[PDB]
């Protein structure tokens, strides 16, 4: 579509373009580096995208487009967060849940996106 | 439109034990993981226990660990609390909560994994 | 299709300035992430700044007081100011329009910009 590459779909797409917090690929910021070959998103943009597509009345067009953007290989979201100590549980290649330790400051990480 | 029903709590006396459990409706269960979290008088809700949504992780406050254990049956819709050895200190109104929609992965031990709550089911343990 | 225009590319003096010009099909431009990009001789392309659609942005270490990145929607046209040159921001600089739902990339072919030290 006009915002994906029909009317609630675009909306999701167009939301998710805005996103105050984006990286480009090969951007330095927040003390992290962007080494893919596209722009990376804050989580909560990822988040919010996600769920917009899965609530989507054109359900056909949702599921194409959160198909093809979350279950690309090796697709992560950053976000701050204490630091992350290990995975408690993967399905399918991706990290679903994480562990951190609670008792140390907050810092910008990447997190693995979830498939749709 | 989601759902939380909770049940099991009551007034035990130390050294007991109860089962709280907590049905949700509204969406496939299985997908999302269920957190219990609780609120004693004058103190700040924490996290009690969480399993996710396949069953297969499961993670506990340090105060609970070999006391508590959650399980959930996906079948029934429904997530489980079984409390042993009840203590004083264990007194509080015990909240299901259930995880939001999300596209990346979630903490189970953070209160914004969460974005649906029960009305919650009070504990009293005397001594 | 997409275009997208480097200009004002040249030889300057270190100490002096330069501004680019991307100017894109106007069909896409407000919708666009932008971003300027850099290869200075023998290395790989890199990142310098970028540009949200709300106008907000960031920069590389090495230019951060020094360069100014800026969109004008109006005239569809990416800007990047270039103030106290030195000799190490010799590059092709190459403007970089980004669909972040489609995971789009658009690049322009460049222009040179070769800082002298006299
Ligand atoms: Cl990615």
């Amino acid at each position: 579509t006009l915002w994906c590459g029909f009317k609630h779909t675009d909306a999701c797409c167009r939301t998710h373009d805005m996103c105050p917090d984006v990286m480009s690929a090969g951007e330095s910021k927040h003390g992290l580096t962007n080494t893919a070959s596209h722009t990376r998103l804050s989580c909560d943009c990822d988040d919010k995208f996600y769920d917009c597509l899965k609530n989507s009345a054109d359900t056909i067009s949702s599921y194409f487009v959160g198909k093809m953007y979350f279950n690309l290989i090796d697709t992560k979201c950053y976000k701050l967060e204490h630091p992350v100590t290990g995975c408690g549980e993967r399905t399918e290649g991706r990290c679903l849940h994480y562990t951190v330790d609670k008792s140390k400051p907050k810092v910008y990480q990447w997190f693995d996106l979830r498939k749709y | 439109q989601v759902q939380l029903v909770e049940s099991g709590g009551g007034l035990v006396q130390a050294g007991g034990s109860l089962r709280l459990s907590c049905a949700a409706s509204g969406r496939t269960f299985s997908r999302y993981a269920m957190g219990w979290f609780r609120q004693a008088p004058g103190k700040e809700r924490e996290f009690v226990s969480a399993i996710s949504g396949s069953g297969g992780f499961t993670d506990y406050a340090d105060s609970v660990k070999g006391r508590f254990t959650i399980s959930r049956d996906n079948a029934k819709s429904t997530v489980y609390l079984r409390m042993s050895s009840l203590k004083p200190e264990d007194t509080a109104v015990y909240y299901c909560a259930a995880e939001g929609s999300r596209g990346s992965s979630t903490r189970l031990d953070a209160r914004g994994t969460y974005d649906y709550w029960g009305q919650g089911t009070q504990v009293t343990v005397s001594s | 299709q997409v275009q997208l225009v480097e200009t004002g590319g040249g030889l300057v003096q270190a100490g002096g300035s330069l501004r680019l010009s991307c100017a894109t099909s106007g069909t896409i431009f407000s919708r666009a992430t932008m971003a300027w990009y850099r290869q200075t001789p023998g290395k790989q392309r890199e990142w310098v700044t970028t540009i949200t659609t709300s106008g907000n942005t960031n920069y590389a270490d090495s230019v951060k007081g020094r360069f100014t990145i800026s969109r004008d929607n109006a005239e569809s046209t990416l800007y990047l100011q270039m103030n106290s040159l030195k000799p190490e921001d010799t590059a092709v600089y190459y403007c970089n329009a980004q669909f972040l739902s489609s995971r789009t990339n658009y690049w322009g072919k460049g222009t040179q910009v070769t800082v002298s030290s006299g």
